[PDB]
């Protein structure tokens, strides 16, 4: 196309930072913001104006200045460029791929909000996900097509569950009406926040026993910012939902631990000098919550469904 | 034990917000105060 | 001394100042009314447009026409010497006692510089205050800091005096120490009312212990800067006296948490947001800058030992204040509401008391071999024999144990003899006679905390002959 | 590069005007005598200074130099035997200068300009060097202190100066392209060291005592947490895990507390003693020293100094034990900071982003593959205190939350003399199913098995301690005495351990499998003597349990010469019983 | 407008045995249904809406999630009200705006139920209106209200939020319509703390 | 409410105990609602048509969906009418003050929309002044035969 | 101004047999008695002005009610003083700031009482001080200084409060004169949190 470098910042306090004249930016725009060492950073246009509009700076702002920091354009909308071979391999917070192989060439690009389904088109959910575990088969029963947490604690085993439940849960026709060629299966795994010990664990539990070819794996460790950490879930959902709804899988998504996404959403969340809620939690929490809990179901006229297993700790049980 | 354990960190929760609540007021009126000097500029 | 009419902005404490750019920060001014009267203050936020100045007293006839600001002592500074050892200051260091002002040997800076790490000893040798149950079960070392944590209506005041006129280094229990340290007071007295600091300046003009002290007190109608400054001035002529002429110095300053709360409302005069219930947030380090100002030096003979005294709010080890001081000293001794309703002096409970640093300046040289074991053997006979006055309200004095029954009159014979001190000075040989006095009450072998050569030499002695305490 | 002047002084905020092309984050020098700030809030034409110092007695109008790097550390040959402080000014030679003070604007170096070093190169004219990659070594302490060219550094080297006598300001190799290297480099102290793979934990951090490696392990790379009560044995257990550890650098990071409670670091540490040579143990040893009267940002960067220079002897190839002492003085100075710049709290009054800053803390530390391609690990053990004593603090749970080991010292069990004083029943480590494989090994392949044994004795011995503590161990059934009996053999010979003995200090994974069987060997032998129908009275009072008893004062030279006499003495007592 | 408000004398036959005898709401009334999470709410609401003498049910859903619309989309027109006969969707106008929808329309759902409901009572009927969350309803009031910068009170939601909701709970009633007709509509608000 | 229902319909002096002889003089009532529902004025309105008393009460009412900013000047100009009836006609006026709350959040609402610092959970610190020149526009004067009785009504929110 | 300022050695009488016995006051000390609404205040304030020993006593209502303004109005030349013959009413002043008067005078209300027995403690007098309601001094200061548009300190009140409550109760205190005789000012003050 062509790039049309933005000059002349005029503010730099935290996060944000003040262009001046750029009337041509969006609000919700991403930028990315190149440093005058040639390190470019991003960020995303929020309060637009005829006098200036704020970039909040993903990234920390160390390095920057007002001389010869520029600010760019990429991508209007947030999209994801997403492939059917991305089964079987691993992927960055944002999605950047971390297993010493090329990228994913892609097939659509589709965003990472993902628009609202429609009620009249949405139907109920009526069958059946076998996990392993004998309670969640026999007395609770994960249905297919919805979502349900696990509440877990400190010293309470979590990861080890995410990962059973990751390898050994199948859906079976064969008590249904059959057709078992005509449905498969697929996992769609995104950890927010992790230690290089859990990291090694989980990579260890899908390459022990083969799961790994199955699945699609989101992983994020907590050395990685804390952008990433919000815009996990968000990948792992646009993954599933185009896994789901144009190939018709039957995708199972597991986002094992939401309460490191919370407190990096009130970290993050402290920069638009909003007040907070609860104990510092934000107001808004349950909107950002809820865009990435009711991604799930399943659709009329479609085959696939998205079923979601989030995992969070209480912090005081 | 833990029935009284449960309405101290209840009480402990309600008095860290309305303290939280204390010191956003205080921020948004000294937002106010400088917002006099650029005024009257 | 060119000063600067033409002001505009007074309101609260503070004015500001136009066309003031050679006014450091930091810097003291004074402010001559259009009458004639001259008051002083603060220099804050200077800046090329204007400069604030926070005014240590009342704003009434300032007007904008006939007033004018003068520069005086571009950095708080006082002039220190060691003519100053029998009298009174207020706050700012002006004489309060009538005597001609002292001649400066030097004009230190009161702001504190931190020592280097490198450069401190290991705090390892004593000092006695007289007090029974803080000379024995929680030592006092020299170059320890430590406050008491006294509560609302207790007797903090008692005290702190009687710790100023009672404390004694005994060079004599060491292998001849000589005499030729000598031993100083500073007593740094803030927030107080009119009747305790009459009562202070009887109480050190009675027993003639004011030619070893010297004092910085200020009243509650003072302004609160000054209250702000007078542990600046106390401790810089602490660090004077001790790291220039080898004293050892015992520096006591009464009701830390007043300091607080002048702190607290000069922030918010200050306009800035406060942090944790209402305290301003640099208050971690504001309070260790004056808490850290004490211990022992290489190389140095002198020393700086440090009872800060500071009122719970309302009885609570929860509180900010006590809080971090807590975080910052060594230890604690704590006044007990109990012991002194059932009227005893001074009310001093060993049980939530603790020296951090009491092992080190203890023991053999120091001051006798058992001292750590007699404390020990104290604690938890004292300890197990609240509970069972506890329990005997419930069960009865008869069916109880023979040893049970010990414990219930040793913990009476305790703090009616060892804490229930009166104003009698007992030196740390008094003391443990009392203390092996009260152990003798308990039988061998039930005191386990004790090696058998101590107790071969010290087990066995009457109350009611030694008249330590009759 | 970049000189503005004040215009404005309020508190420690000094507002300077002029700076147009001044970086964030970087370091400058405010005043004619020289003040440290760092640099926040770009405005227009000004720039807001955050200084370190106290500004009392600035004027306005006085120059602002900007030094146009972050916060960084001068990482080279010259830092062993070195007493350092937050943001690494070296305490001894601000002593040698300006006395017993700490007066401001002290400006010392962080290496020794001034020693001269012995060069010995591994380069020669027309290598191709990229980052990591060793170009010489040099003997510091009988440690061969391998010089790396700096992380993001590569070339055609030339003009490699010859095996001499050198000081470390003198360039020792010359690229292509102009850019000569030196002995030393700055590195940000925020941003991560670049490596190339981390490796994952299955090594284990060999502590040094038998209940830190045997029941709850930390696996090199690893990261624990402990606790620190008053009266706990803290010091003389951090003393002893940095004499007797795996690691062989030690970097102890005392990040802000009680003057008194680090002037007898200061002095006790310098007199230990490395039991590999007999040398002081400060020759292997950085020491990053604050007390809690200093600035508050050099209070917050002790930490990430500690961490870069620790990565920075990790790059190297080396084993790195770093224990930062006391986390909650951090995250306090952290809070002091964050109140500041005018932040909402969060959780108690701490900053929202406490947590992201201790995973940046911690999550630092792995065993690694460098650039140059040899291991390398940064082990932390740092501790934490909470000033209630109680474990519901901000930072405690976030600490719980992102390490991987921790170990409960309570002072109950001191004041019982029980030395160390870890709580077993609380205390946890997770590093036990994925050390699996190196037990299996180099100890014994049934070494899982009687530790799973003895943490089930300790499981229930607790478990029925309610009995004891209502009726007394006399009156227990049979099996139940002998629970407690062996609960207690277990307690006073197997985990507790005098570490100013000559030979119990240290206890490797044979001498501690070979007290491990003999206790379960005795216990599972008495337990078939009751079930013939012996009284306990016989087992208890029985010559065979002094071998027991002193099988730890034993040296590991002669402990396959008495585990094997004392196992056939178990076993002759045991059948010439009825 | 209406010509009179009367009083409030036939009850509101919820169906159920526990909110009919114990506790009982009449044909104008106003109830409100606190309680956190899993602890029915949900089912209770549809029961009402299900199980009534109401001729007209105003269903309006703000803030909560889309399953519960799509489950009374499917399972209303196999049912049967107990009135008429015929299906039970024939008598349910629902409202759905779920909580991925967007967050400023939940405001005015709610005054969109209440309208309609309003224009169902103005002909005759017994309309029974289920406002379901208006706690969400009260978490846009303040998003707008921090959006807008405004001082809060009491966490965050803005000080007239009382009022709204007084004049929202005040158009139920048992009134006679402009057409000489009585009518009358009743609200259900079920609350989430 | 209907405990200050049954106190408007049988409060009477007693004459013949006090010793100031007997008149029975009755009681005007004024009776000032700020929100109230439609239920407590269809109940208040019942109870008073039913026991006689509209005859001799005046009543300022403010429905529950009228607006929330003539809330504060609905007990001034009750309590203005109610002294006017005691002190220059000579009434013995008892004055019904329903639910002191509603005017309470009504000048919250007027007290932060002018960003005015609170007292205590965000109401304003005149709060105390408001109210005191409210209630304290009652009782007797010297000399003259009226009386302003004030029962006024709170609903404590977490009771 | 003042010559000396003596140290406090004679009780003041209260009458009330727990403040004489077990909580002492001497003739030059200040004391305070807070406590909740109902809890027995300005009871015990009237009670001090009607018994002790005081020659006279400065009554200062600030920012409290009338009807017990108009109490001591009333009843208490009715009465009769002790260590005289004369009535209670012609030792007493009374300072009356109510609640319902404007509340910028109630900073002047405070000062004009410690004034007022000031000038009687210079003529050799034992003055009793019962101020009540310090606090609504407080609230006055902090309604005054939202206009100033200020930045308070914990709870809304202005930073200089504890300056202006320890200048207050400071001016207090068992001196001898300027003119060579002896005479006392003792404040009782109530608080009410
Ligand atoms: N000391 C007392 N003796 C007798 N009755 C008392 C006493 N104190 C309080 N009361 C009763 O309780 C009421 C308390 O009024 P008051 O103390 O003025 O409340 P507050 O102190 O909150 O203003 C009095 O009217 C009286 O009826
Ligand atoms: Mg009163």
């Amino acid at each position: 196309l062509l790039k049309k470098e933005y000059t002349g910042i005029t503010y730099i306090s935290g996060p944000l930072l003040f262009v001046e004249n750029a009337k041509d930016l969006a609000y919700g725009a991403i930028v990315d913001i190149k440093d005058g060492t040639g390190r470019v950073r991003g960020g995303q246009v929020i309060e637009v104006s005829e006098e200036y509009a704020v970039i909040q700076v993903f990234e920390e702002t160390t390095g920057l200045d007002l001389a010869t920091t520029s600010v760019s354009l990429v991508e209007d909308v947030a999209r994801l460029g997403v492939s059917k071979e991305m089964l079987g391999r691993r992927f960055n917070g944002i999605g950047k791929p971390i297993d010493g192989l090329p990228p994913i060439t892609p097939e659509k690009r589709l965003p990472i909000t993902g628009l609202p389904l429609n009620p009249v088109a949405r139907r109920k959910p009526e069958q059946f996900i076998q996990t392993g575990i004998s309670t969640i088969d026999v007395m609770n029963t994960l249905v297919r097509g919805q979502k349900l947490p696990i509440f877990s604690g400190s010293g309470l085993p979590a990861n080890e569950i995410a990962a059973q439940i990751a390898r050994q849960a199948t859906v079976r026709p064969d008590l249904s009406g059959e057709g078992e060629k005509e449905e498969p299966f697929a996992v769609v795994f995104a950890a927010m926040g992790i230690t290089q010990r859990e990291l090694s664990y989980f990579i260890q539990e899908f390459e022990r026993t083969g799961a790994l070819s199955r699945s699609v794996l989101f992983l994020n460790k907590a050395d990685d910012p804390t952008i990433e950490r919000i815009l996990t879930p968000r990948m792992a959902l646009t993954v599933a939902e185009y896994l789901a709804f144009e190939h018709d899988y039957h995708v199972l998504v597991i986002l094992t631990d939401m309460t490191n996404y919370c407190e990096a959403l009130r970290e993050i969340g402290a920069a638009r000098e909003e007040i907070p809620g609860r104990r510092g939690y934000p107001g808004y929490m349950y909107t950002d919550l809820a865009t990435i809990y009711e991604r799930a179901g399943v659709v009329e006229g479609k085959k696939g469904s998205v079923t979601q297993i989030p995992i969070l700790s209480m912090p005081d049980d | 034990i833990p029935g009284i354990r449960a309405q101290i960190r209840f009480i402990q929760q309600v008095l860290e917000q309305r303290e939280r609540e204390d010191t956003f007021r205080l921020k948004r009126i000294k937002g106010k105060i400088e917002a006099r000097e650029a005024e009257e500029e | 001394k060119k000063e600067y009419t033409g002001i505009t902005y007074i309101s609260g404490p503070l004015l500001f100042v136009e066309n003031a750019k050679d006014l450091a920060y930091g810097a003291i001014v004074d402010i001559k009314d259009g009458t004639g009267r001259v008051r002083g203050g603060q220099v804050i936020e200077v800046s090329e447009e204007y400069a604030v100045i926070q005014v240590f007293e009342e704003t009434t006839g300032l007007d904008l026409a006939t007033t004018s600001v003068s520069l005086v002592e571009d950095v708080a500074r006082l002039g220190v010497s060691k003519e100053m050892l029998g009298r009174r200051f207020n706050g700012i260091g002006k004489p309060i006692d009538g005597l001609p002002p002292i001649t400066p040997e030097k004009r230190l800076p009161i702001t504190g510089l931190p020592l280097n790490p490198v450069a401190r000893r290991k705090p390892e040798q004593f000092i006695q205050t007289g007090i029974s149950t803080i000379d024995v079960m929680n030592t006092l070392v020299r170059g320890q800091k430590l406050p008491i944590f006294s509560g609302s209506g207790l007797p903090a005041n008692e005290i702190a005096a009687q710790i100023a006129r009672q404390a004694t280094v005994r060079p004599d229990l060491s292998g001849e120490g000589e005499k030729e340290e000598p031993f100083a007071v500073v007593f740094a007295a803030m927030g107080i009312t009119q009747r305790e600091l009459s009562y202070f300046i009887q109480e050190f003009e009675r027993t003639g212990a004011l030619s070893r002290s010297v004092l910085f007190l200020n009243k509650a109608d003072d302004p609160t800067i000054e209250r702000i400054l007078t542990p600046r001035m106390a401790l810089t002529v602490a660090e004077y006296l001790a790291f220039e002429h080898d004293y050892h110095v015992l520096v006591i300053l009464t009701d830390m948490t007043n300091y607080c709360e002048a702190l607290r409302e000069i922030g918010a005069a200050r306009e800035e947001i406060p942090g944790r219930r209402g305290y301003p947030g640099y208050m971690y380090t504001d309070l260790a800058t004056i808490y850290e100002r004490a211990g022992v030096v290489e190389g140095k003979k002198g020393s700086v030992t440090q009872i800060p005294i500071l009122s719970m709010p309302d009885d609570d080890r929860t509180h900010p204040i006590p809080d971090l001081t807590g975080y910052i000293t060594e230890g604690q001794i704590q006044l007990s509401r109990e012991l002194h309703r059932k009227g005893i002096y001074p009310p001093i409970d060993p049980l939530p008391s603790l020296s951090r640093l009491m092992n080190n300046g203890v023991g053999k040289g120091k001051t006798r071999e058992d001292h750590k074991q007699v404390s020990d053997q104290l604690y938890s006979a004292y300890a197990n024999g609240v509970d069972i006055r506890k329990l005997v309200a419930i069960i009865g004095e008869d069916a109880l144990t023979e040893n049970d029954r010990r414990y219930l009159q040793f913990a009476d014979a305790f703090e009616r003899f060892f804490i229930n001190q009166g104003q009698q000075n007992r030196s740390i040989e008094e003391s443990l006679q009392i203390a092996w006095a009260l152990l003798s009450m308990l039988p061998q072998g039930e005191l386990k905390r004790i090696s058998k050569d101590h107790i071969g030499k010290y087990y066995g002695q009457k109350l009611e002959e030694i008249w330590g305490a009759p | 590069m970049i000189q503005g002047v004040i215009q404005k002084i309020a508190g420690p905020a000094v507002i300077a005007k002029g700076m147009l092309g001044a970086r964030m984050y970087d370091i400058c020098k405010v005043g004619e005598e020289g003040l440290v700030g760092e640099i926040i809030r770009l405005d227009g034409d000004t720039a807001f200074v955050q200084v370190y110092e106290d500004t009392s007695g600035l004027k306005v109008g006085e120059p602002v130099v900007s030094t146009g790097l972050p916060l960084a550390v001068e990482l080279g040959p010259g830092m062993l035997n070195g007493i350092y402080d937050g943001i690494q000014r070296p305490l001894e030679r601000i002593r040698e200068k300006t006395g017993i003070y700490i007066t401001r604007g002290v400006v010392v170096h962080a290496l020794d300009r001034e020693k001269k070093w012995a060069w010995t190169p591994m380069v020669k004219p027309g290598d191709e060097v990229r980052g990591g990659m060793v170009l010489g070594t040099v003997p510091e302490f009988g440690f061969t202190h391998k010089i790396l060219v700096p992380p993001d550094v590569r070339g055609r080297v030339k003009e490699v100066k010859p095996a001499g006598e050198y000081t470390v300001e003198e360039p020792v190799v010359v690229l292509e392209d102009g850019t000569e290297l030196k002995m030393y480099h700055t590195w940000p102290v925020r941003r991560a060291r670049p490596v190339q793979r981390k490796l994952d934990p299955n090594t284990p951090f060999l502590t040094g005592m038998r209940i830190l490696d045997v029941l709850f392990p930390v696996a090199m790379g690893g990261t624990a947490a402990i606790p620190g009560p008053f009266g706990s044995g803290k010091t003389v257990t951090q003393q002893s895990l940095a004499k007797w550890s795996n690691a062989d650098v030690v970097v102890y990071v005392g990040c802000g507390e009680r003057g008194n409670e680090m002037t007898d670091v200061l002095v006790e540490f310098p007199e230990l003693t490395d039991p590999k040579t007999g040398g002081p143990l400060m020759h292997r040893t950085v020491l990053i020293a604050n007390t809690s009267n200093m600035p508050v940002a050099a209070r917050e960067a002790s930490i990430y100094v500690g961490v870069t220079i620790a990565e920075y002897f990790r790059d190297q190839g080396f084993s790195v034990a770093l224990m930062a002492d006391s986390t909650s003085r951090w995250a306090e100075a952290l809070r002091e900071i964050s109140s500041r710049l005018e932040e909402m709290p969060a959780e108690e009054g701490y900053p929202p982003y406490l947590a992201a800053r201790l995973a940046a803390f911690y999550e630092r530390a792995g065993k690694v593959i460098t650039l140059g391609g040899e291991e390398g690990a940064v082990t932390i053990v740092g501790a934490v205190s909470p000033p209630g004593g109680d474990m519901s603090e901000p930072v405690t749970q976030s600490t719980l939350r992102i390490v991987g080991a921790f170990w409960r010292l309570d002072a109950s069990l001191a004041f019982r003399r029980h030395f160390p004083a870890i709580n077993w029943n609380g205390s946890y480590s997770l590093f036990t199913s994925a050390l699996d494989p190196w037990y299996r090994e180099n100890v014994a392949e049934d070494y899982p098995e009687l530790r799973d044994a003895i943490s089930e004795l300790l499981q229930r011995e607790a478990g029925l301690q309610e009995i004891v503590q209502l009726v007394g161990p006399d009156a227990l059934q049979d099996a139940e005495r002998l629970v407690i009996e062996v609960g207690r053999i277990i307690r006073e010979d197997f985990l507790q351990q005098n570490a100013y003995h000559e030979v119990d200090a240290y206890c490797s994974m044979k001498k501690a499998y070979g007290i491990m069987k003999m206790i379960l060997a005795f216990y599972k032998e008495a337990e078939a003597a009751i079930k013939r129908g012996v009284s306990i009275d016989e087992i208890l009072q029985l010559p065979v349990l002094e071998r027991i008893g002193r099988a730890r004062y034993v040296s590991e030279e002669e402990f396959p010469a008495y585990f094997e006499e004392a196992m056939k003495e178990i076993q002759g007592a045991f059948k010439a019983l009825a």
